């Protein structure tokens, strides 16, 4: 709608940094709204729900397994990693190490999931072939989230994560099971909620997963809709603010106001 | 009481109680279950994404077990953090704590990880160090020059840094 179009550009002179949007209709994947939709932002961990994707297309090929658990060590830690410091002893299994890097960001289960699928040069080879030829990941973590300006590793552009994450959800690219998997993780979401779901009322299905980076980088990638079903894909980022955390949430909870009440 | 903060991870003390633990964080702060298991993990300022916390690792998961390992990100500032590249460069694997120490700082490091496995008993100790160049730390983490040091009963097995210069 017009409205929220309004908002996103308020959005961008409130924080003094470019602001990038798309809704997109999931059935039909046509857009619904954007603005800067080919311009480039960094994903920060909004990629590890395509990471869970690359895991999950794996499983489906019976290449790997939900359940088979991974036993790691003190060199494989990096900062930011609630679950997976704690699981230190005992290890985590493939879907433990989704699950935290997905609901809770954490970076250890991301570079260690990156590892079983050779890497970031792999997951960009697994998005160029589902036909996303534009989002790349070419660090790990803590790394990517660096967000120089100009700098396009580790980006991608709203229209192309859009679409990606639609055919994540919906396509056969993942079997029915996958793509079920992947939805529940990302409705499960835990560190989100001073973002869209902030804005959501009581009935509506919303499955997401958020990011933060350096340079006052945020961004959030969600499939919502009424009366507890998804039926479109909302994508949003920034980099470039100086603006604090709690007022980048602000602006993006507000968006998420206006594309709810004009619905 | 607030959030969890570094005073309350300082206060709580290995071998107390659930009850002692929830009680000083303030329960409404703190969960167990789920991703977490037996260990009661308590949330910090948050903002979302990566925000700071300590869990606490019990025994058992009995009513009745007790604190046998203490982990926080971003709840404990360095008191001094003087690391560089050159000197994480000079720290070997087989030093000691002490030697460790003379090496990047005594003010540069805070406590990332201590567990007993045995606790009782103090024997096989793990405790990993976050350990932070003069900017490198912050409580909005991201940081920006830190290191991890990883001991088993005091000596030195492992280090990592992350952008030191």
């Amino acid at each position: 709608h017009p409205e929220t179009l309004v908002k996103v550009k308020d959005a961008e002179d409130q924080l003094g940094a470019r602001v990038g949007y798309i809704e997109l209709d999931l059935n039909s994947g046509k857009i619904l709204e954007s603005f800067r939709p080919e311009e480039r932002f960094p994903m920060m961990s909004t990629f590890k729900v395509l990471l869970c994707g690359a895991v999950l297309s794996r499983i489906d090929a019976g290449q790997e397994q939900l359940g088979r658990r991974i036993h790691y060590s003190q060199n494989d830690l990096v900062y930011n990693s609630p679950v997976t410091e704690k699981h230190l002893t005992d290890g985590m299994t493939v879907r433990e190490l989704c699950s935290a890097a997905i609901t809770m960001s954490d970076n250890t289960a991301a570079n260690l999931l990156l590892t079983t699928i050779g890497g970031p040069k792999e997951l960009t080879a697994f998005l160029h072939n589902m036909g996303d030829h534009v989002t790349r990941l070419d660090r790990w973590e803590p790394e990517l989230n660096e967000a120089i300006p100009n700098d396009e590793r580790d980006t991608t552009m709203p229209a192309a994560m859009a679409t990606t994450l639609r055919k994540l959800l919906t396509g056969e690219l993942l079997t029915l099971a996958s793509r079920q998997q992947l939805i529940d993780w990302m409705e499960a979401d835990k560190v989100a909620g001073p973002l869209l779901r902030s804005a959501l009322p009581a009935g509506w299905f919303i499955a997401d997963k958020s990011g933060a980076g350096e340079r006052g980088s945020r961004g959030i990638i969600a499939a919502l809709g009424p009366d507890g079903k998804p039926s479109r894909i909302v994508v949003i980022y920034t980099t470039g603010s100086q603006a604090t955390m709690d007022e980048r949430n602000r602006q993006i909870a507000e968006i998420g106001a206006s594309l709810i009440k004009h619905w | 009481a607030g959030v969890m903060t570094g005073a309350k991870f300082t206060q709580i003390q290995f071998g107390m109680t659930r009850q002692q633990v929830l009680d000083i964080a303030g329960a409404e702060n703190c969960e167990t279950g789920g991703s977490f298991g037996d260990s009661i993990h308590c949330r910090g300022h948050a903002a979302g994404d990566y925000y700071a916390y300590a869990t606490f690792g019990f025994t058992s998961a009995a009513a009745d077990a007790k604190v046998d390992s203490k982990s926080q990100e971003k709840l404990l500032a360095p008191s001094a953090p003087t690391l560089t590249l050159a000197k994480f460069n000079q720290v070997t694997v087989g030093m000691t704590r002490a030697q460790v120490l003379a090496t990047v700082g005594q003010g540069s490091c805070t406590t990332w990880s201590e567990y007993y496995p045995a606790y009782p008993s103090t024997a096989g100790v793990t405790l990993s160090l976050s350990c932070f160049d003069v900017d490198g730390y912050s409580s909005t983490g991201f940081y920006r020059g830190s290191a991890h040091l990883w001991f088993t009963d005091g000596v030195l097995q492992g280090k990592r840094q992350w952008d030191l210069v």
